[PDB]
């Protein structure tokens, strides 16, 4: 089989870590205690993807559970799925983060950092095929953002010609009052464009505008916001989770859609939005501004790469003409000197809660917009040195603050040149 | 004797294979476990039939084939499936990891690992043939495992075998059924390092097979299993002159000899006709004068391309069913006093023809209507060309940028071999268009 | 010695091309008439098209597109994206229009109207600008001719300091093969008087025409913003570009409408051939989408702008033809493969 190993780190990736497994597990009928009580073949003939295959025809996720805090890892245990876990797999640190980078990457997950690789370790030992990592985090934080990427780089010396891939949670201020996320972001995405093959960028900014604007929630929750980030991560993973031709595992999707190896930041979206349609409809809210994960307007770009699943009972034929009419349509807006560039696939098994879904992922050069904010707000504070003392502290010099500033800004650059080229 | 192997490679590669196979059985009167009832010599023979089966002491029929993929999944169908009795596990070779659409990954990097068992369950094949004609090498384009292991395979072959037949039938991209953004890529770079090795190479355009499965029958959104099933009838039609014997049976290799004027320029146009679905065969004849001017519309051709604006090198036809002489003579003679077809100034205006009397079959629930009689028209017109230009366009327009590259890159290819993949296929095109030249 | 002749003696941009020609040495005015000229700036009206092309010994150019009128009226734009299955009914970047005659889709349109009222959301519509549906239809019945009722952009963007309206105006030249060029020089035609959401009376902060602004000049000379200062000014206040934020998808706008009615106006296997100058105008939203609002047949220029686009016009869509004894215009193009 092709297992892919998942990893959570921090406070967020924890939290969307355990919705994404509530999810997924129902969609593959498997119950907190593990047992299949589903109705389709087609629910396990890839359950492997995900799921070991314990003793007494049970399934448990190959998940490792992370944090510096104790706290948060509690909390998860005594979740609706908390049993399901392997309870070994579970690996907690005392201080927590303090929203500290340096101490996630440098300091305090460096001194719990082979407890998580021992795990990992004994998790891929034992895999026929091992596609990848897959990681649940936010860039903000301290454990998520510092740890994480400190995890990802150690991976990554044990298991080179392996890919990772990363769920990253993007820092809004409209989210939270931390006046630091700018930095812990810079440095996380500093090391995000060097070490992983894949990233979805999982934008807080674009998650808090859907729910007050769209959804119309006027106090929007973490949960308001994660009920969002659990369809996201259902929909982009429903090709390597069940029988298809597309994108069937982590190196075909990569190979897909990353035509340059710094330029892995997707742009998820998805059809329809709700809280707790057509096939032209679906078509036409994929491609419009709205509906995006990432706060970038995707008429301020171009389309490198476009992945298009749909989910449910609809007509093949309609959704190839409905993507051709997209395409046709909004022909500026797709590289030219990519031909074939948008892809489709459909999965007649429907997501929980809806009879005909669409998922986007999109790797477009309006995901610089979203790097720019991020900047601005880095710079803002560094002119003035803002809490450098916080990271100075743990061992850092300024220089590195530079360079990973400078390389965001480089990546910045390179986007709006491939936005820029022409076929001539 | 005469015995040909037929290797098949990749997802696309072995599910043609499989329709292949399944639909020679039925042919043969051979079934799902490999009995034969009609044949009387148990153990062996020399029947024509035999080219493509050899036989056990216990009776059963098993086809010179291997069937390689590089993940397990789609040949694991096959050991379980309908046929599983028919193929010695030996035949069934996977590996554990594909290619992810990386020529060179199937090339090299995956490839490597397992080109020598492939070579030694070849060579067991080869070993109980008394008089080994060749190959047919059956493959995608498009794919990490059907571009980059056919061609390690093909030069491999090339080496183990000296100048024995290689003849492919090569399944060309469309974008109705891609899954990959390299495919253009992967179908330069094969055809490039596969050409010196390759005597005949027989390309099947997925897009116009998925344009006649909607056209001609009715089939709203084609899936492999439609696409196969026609592609197999062409593929039947194209070995049929070598497994079954006929007073006016012409065999492939006599084709071979008017379809290659020069070793480069050995890539053949297929049309077949009739292509009809039951509802419209009911209560309707098609005459050997109807189904022979059929092979001149664009619509029923394996390649989309347009010969009417081009110059035939050579025009083979290959009947099969209730045709007799008179009929395809006085048929062809209409064709030439109509012209409608010219020739390049250097080859004579002939047509070989051949005739199995065996008439078509189709497989059970299939779309296909059983008719009395079919034409398999094998052309060598400048027109291909087209498809080649097609791509290269495609290939150019990502090269100039480097897209993907790294991809190739970090699997231990040099922009060298792209360019160098690029020049060759730009002197083909330059080749096709010398030939259709007038001569001075 | 090439030929022309004018016919339309009220063009300030074609005034200026004859100028620019005759200023060449190579080029002679013959009298309206005259049926043996090569170029033939023509009239707005009655555009005699059938006369062109039909002279022995001269190849004949006008400066108008004959059909380009689709494109070019209210009534007819509508009517165009409507019916054309490239730009649609479901187009996301044209307001939603209506075309409305006095004493048809006045029934269509009272449904999709009716369906705001219950949903409870903006239902602000323009000929002018009235939020009931009552004073629009009694408007055009009195009014006169053919109307459109399109959706009133409830949410421009706004220029500060001042809290200001405006529309971009993008100068296109079609040339004799089709190549579509826009002019790299536009023009942002401002309000001066503040944007107001309740004061739909007073029509000078809501209508932003460079006449019916008559305070007034205060921010820029003649309510002329153009695009150096307007780029600064998104990278200051809003940190994006001018070409990242608006451009592309006016390129993609012009470029959509254009290829739409080739088929219809190409004089690619004509007799005669034709080039003609647009005017795009469009409205840009508070999220920084672009909205057309209307194509103009026979624009004028900004008269700092005057000079270079004249001379580009010659240069490209003239001299092309013509040939005589640092590229002002960007060309579209796009072929995307699928
Ligand atoms: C008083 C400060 C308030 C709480 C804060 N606002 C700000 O920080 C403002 C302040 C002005 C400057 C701008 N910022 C954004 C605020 O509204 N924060 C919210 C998060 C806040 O609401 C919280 N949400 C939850 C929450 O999601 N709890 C859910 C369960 C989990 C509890 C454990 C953590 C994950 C969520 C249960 C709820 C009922 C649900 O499912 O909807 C716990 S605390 C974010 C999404 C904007
Ligand atoms: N006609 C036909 N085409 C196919 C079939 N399966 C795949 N293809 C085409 O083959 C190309 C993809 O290559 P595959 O053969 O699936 O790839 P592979 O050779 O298995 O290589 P990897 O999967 O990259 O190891 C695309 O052009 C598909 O449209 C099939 O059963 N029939
Ligand atoms: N849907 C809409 N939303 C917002 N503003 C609009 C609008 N339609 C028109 N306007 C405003 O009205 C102005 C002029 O309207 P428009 O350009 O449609 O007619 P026009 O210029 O042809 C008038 P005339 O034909 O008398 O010269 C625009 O510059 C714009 O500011
Ligand atoms: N969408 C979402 N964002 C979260 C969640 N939890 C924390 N965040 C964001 O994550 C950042 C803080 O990181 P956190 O995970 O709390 O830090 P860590 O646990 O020390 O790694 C802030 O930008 C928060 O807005 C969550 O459950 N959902
Ligand atoms: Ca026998
Ligand atoms: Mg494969």
């Amino acid at each position: 089989m092709r297992e892919i190993v998942h990893i959570q780190a921090g406070q967020c990736g924890n939290q969307i870590g355990a919705k994404f497994w509530e999810v997924i597990s129902d969609e593959h009928g498997i119950d907190p205690t593990g047992s299949y009580h589903g109705d389709s073949d087609l629910q396990l003939e890839r359950i492997n993807v995900y799921y070991n295959e314990a003793t007494g025809n049970k399934y448990v996720p190959r998940a490792i559970l992370v944090d510096l805090e104790p706290g948060t890892m509690d909390s998860v245990r005594s979740g609706p799925f908390g049993q399901i876990f392997r309870p070994d797999n579970f690996v907690f640190g005392q201080s927590g983060a303090g929203n500290n980078w340096a101490k996630g990457h440098y300091t305090e997950g460096a001194e719990l950092v082979d407890s998580v690789l021992d795990v990992v370790r004994k998790e891929s030992e034992s895999c026929d095929c091992l596609q990848g990592f897959q990681l649940t985090h936010s860039l903000g934080g301290g454990t998520g953002s510092g740890m994480g990427t400190l995890l990802i780089s150690k991976i990554r010396e044990e298991y080179p010609d392996r890919i990772m891939n990363t769920f990253s949670v993007m820092p809004s201020p409209k989210v939270s009052d931390t006046v630091v996320e700018p930095y812990n972001a810079t440095l996380s995405v500093h090391q995000l464009v060097e070490n992983t093959d894949e990233t979805y960028c999982i934008d807080n900014e674009a998650l808090y505008d859907i729910c007050f604007r769209t959804l119309k929630l006027t106090t929007p929750t973490y949960g308001d916001l994660n009920h969002l980030v659990s369809a996201t991560m259902s929909g982009v993973t429903t090709c390597l989770r069940f029988p298809g031709q597309l994108n069937a595992d982590l190196r075909k999707l990569a190979v897909n859609m990353v035509p340059f190896p710094r330029l892995h930041f997707f742009m998820p979206g998805f059809a329809p939005l709700t809280s707790r349609l057509t096939v032209p409809e679906l078509t036409q809210q994929m491609f419009d501004s709205k509906n995006m994960m990432a706060a970038c307007d995707p008429r301020h770009g171009r389309y490198l790469t476009v992945a298009a699943i749909f989910r449910g009972r609809m007509s093949m034929k309609e959704v190839d003409e409905q993507m051709l009419n997209v395409q046709n349509k909004n022909s500026s807006y797709f590289v030219e000197w990519i031909p074939n560039n948008v892809k489709t696939a459909v999965c007649d098994i429907p997501p929980r809660g809806l009879k005909m879904s669409a998922t986007f992922i999109g790797n477009s050069t309006a995901i610089q917009e979203l790097f720019k904010r991020i900047s601005e707000q880095f710079t803002a504070m560094f002119r003035r040195k803002a809490f450098l003392h916080w990271y100075t502290g743990e061992g850092m010099d300024e220089m590195e603050f530079t360079e990973a500033e400078s390389n965001m800004n480089d990546l910045v650059s390179e986007y709006q040149q491939y936005q820029d080229a022409t076929a001539d | 004797m005469r015995e040909c192997i037929s290797i098949h490679v990749g997802q696309a590669g072995v599910q043609i294979g499989n329709a292949c196979w399944e639909l020679y059985c039925l042919e043969h009167g051979i079934q799902p476990d490999g009995q034969m009832p009609s044949d009387k010599t148990i153990g062996g023979g020399d029947d024509s039939f035999n080219t493509f089966f050899s036989e056990t002491g216990a009776g059963k029929h098993v086809p010179r084939a291997v069937f390689v993929d590089l993940e397990p999944t789609v040949i694991d169908e096959v050991r379980t499936g309908t046929y599983r009795q028919l193929f010695h596990p030996e035949q069934l070779i996977t590996g554990k990891e594909d290619a992810a659409n990386n020529y060179a990954r199937g090339h090299y990097t995956i490839g490597k690992e397992i080109i020598d068992l492939v070579l030694d369950r070849i060579r067991k094949l080869a070993d109980q043939c008394t008089g080994l004609q060749g190959f047919l090498v059956f493959h995608s384009f498009g794919g990490g495992t059907g571009s980059g292991f056919t061609s390690l395979l093909m030069e491999r072959l090339s080496v183990d075998y000296g100048k024995k037949s290689k003849l492919e039938f090569s399944i060309y991209p469309a974008p109705q059924v891609s899954t990959a953004v390299v495919e253009p890529y992967n179908s330069i770079l094969t055809t490039h390092t596969t050409l010196e090795h390759s005597d005949c190479a027989f390309m099947v355009d997925n897009e116009a097979i998925y344009d006649i499965c909607r056209r001609n029958l009715d089939i709203e959104r084609p899936t492999y299993t439609n696409l196969n099933r026609l592609i197999s009838q062409i593929v039947s039609s194209i070995t049929a002159s070598l497994r079954f014997d006929g007073a006016l049976n012409v065999d492939l290799t006599e084709f071979q000899t008017n379809l290659v004027p020069y070793p480069r320029i050995h890539f053949p146009l297929a049309t077949y006709a009739p292509v009809i679905s039951a509802e419209k065969a009911y209560h309707e004849q098609l005459s050997v004068a109807e189904i022979t001017n059929a092979c001149f519309e664009p619509a029923n051709q394996m390649v989309k391309c347009d010969p009417r604006h081009g110059k035939y090198m050579a025009c083979c036809l290959l009947y099969r069913g209730d045709v007799v002489p008179k009929d395809v003579n006085a048929a062809i003679a209409t064709i030439k006093t109509k012209r409608s077809i010219q020739f390049v100034d250097w080859c004579p205006t002939g047509f070989k023809v051949g005739i199995n009397y065996q008439p078509p079959t189709v497989v059970p629930g299939g779309d296909l209507a059983k008719v009395q009689r079919a034409v398999c028209m094998l052309s060598n017109t400048t027109a291909i060309a087209e498809a080649w230009a097609r791509l290269d366009h495609k290939f150019d327009l990502m090269y100039a940028k480097r897209a993907f590259v790294h991809w190739y890159v970090g699997e231990g290819m040099e922009e060298g071999e792209f360019s160098e993949a690029r020049e060759d296929m730009a002197a083909l095109e330059k080749d096709y268009e010398e030939v259709g030249v007038d001569s001075v | 010695m090439y030929t022309f002749v004018v016919r339309d003696e009220n063009s300030s941009v074609y005034a200026e091309v004859s100028r620019l020609l005759l200023a060449t040495g190579q080029w002679k005015r013959l009298r309206k008439d005259n049926p043996r000229f090569n170029l033939m700036l023509g009239e707005r009206n009655r555009l005699p098209f059938g006369r062109l092309g039909h002279e022995p010994g001269l190849v004949q150019l006008v400066n108008y597109y004959r059909g380009a009128d689709k494109l070019c009226r209210k009534a007819s734009l509508v009517k165009l994206i409507k019916t054309s299955p490239e730009l649609s009914e479901s187009c996301t970047w044209f307001p939603e229009s209506y075309v409305i005659y006095p004493t048809d889709e006045r029934e269509v349109f009272l449904a999709a109207y009716n369906r705001r009222r219950e949903g409870r959301e903006g239902n602000v519509w323009i000929a002018l600008i009235s939020s009931e549906a009552s004073e629009l239809l009694d408007f055009i019945d009195e009014q006169g001719q053919v109307h459109v009722i399109q959706k009133y952009l409830e949410k421009p963007l706004l220029l500060e300091p001042g809290h200001r309206k405006f529309d971009i105006r993008s100068w296109v030249l079609v040339d004799h093969l089709y190549n579509i060029y826009l002019y790299r020089e536009g023009v942002l035609r401002t309000s001066s008087e503040p944007y107001n959401s309740a004061n739909f009376q007073d029509k000078t902060c809501h209508l932003t025409n460079h006449c019916i602004q008559k305070n007034y000049g205060r921010y820029e000379e003649g309510n002329e913003m153009f695009f150096e200062e307007f780029n600064q000014y998104l990278m200051d206040a809003l940190n994006t570009t001018l070409e990242n934020s608006i451009l592309l998808q006016i390129k993609h706008i012009i470029r959509s409408c254009l290829m739409c009615i080739e088929p219809a106006i190409s004089t690619k296997h004509l007799h005669y051939q034709s080039f003609q100058l647009f005017g795009f105008d469009f409205m840009v939203d508070e999220e920084l989408k672009v909205w057309l609002i209307e194509v103009n047949g026979a624009p004028a220029c900004a008269q700092k702008l005057y000079a270079e686009l004249c001379q580009g016009i010659v240069d490209v869509a003239i001299s092309s033809v013509f040939p005589l004894a640092t590229s002002i215009f960007i060309k579209l193009h796009h072929h995307h493969h699928h």
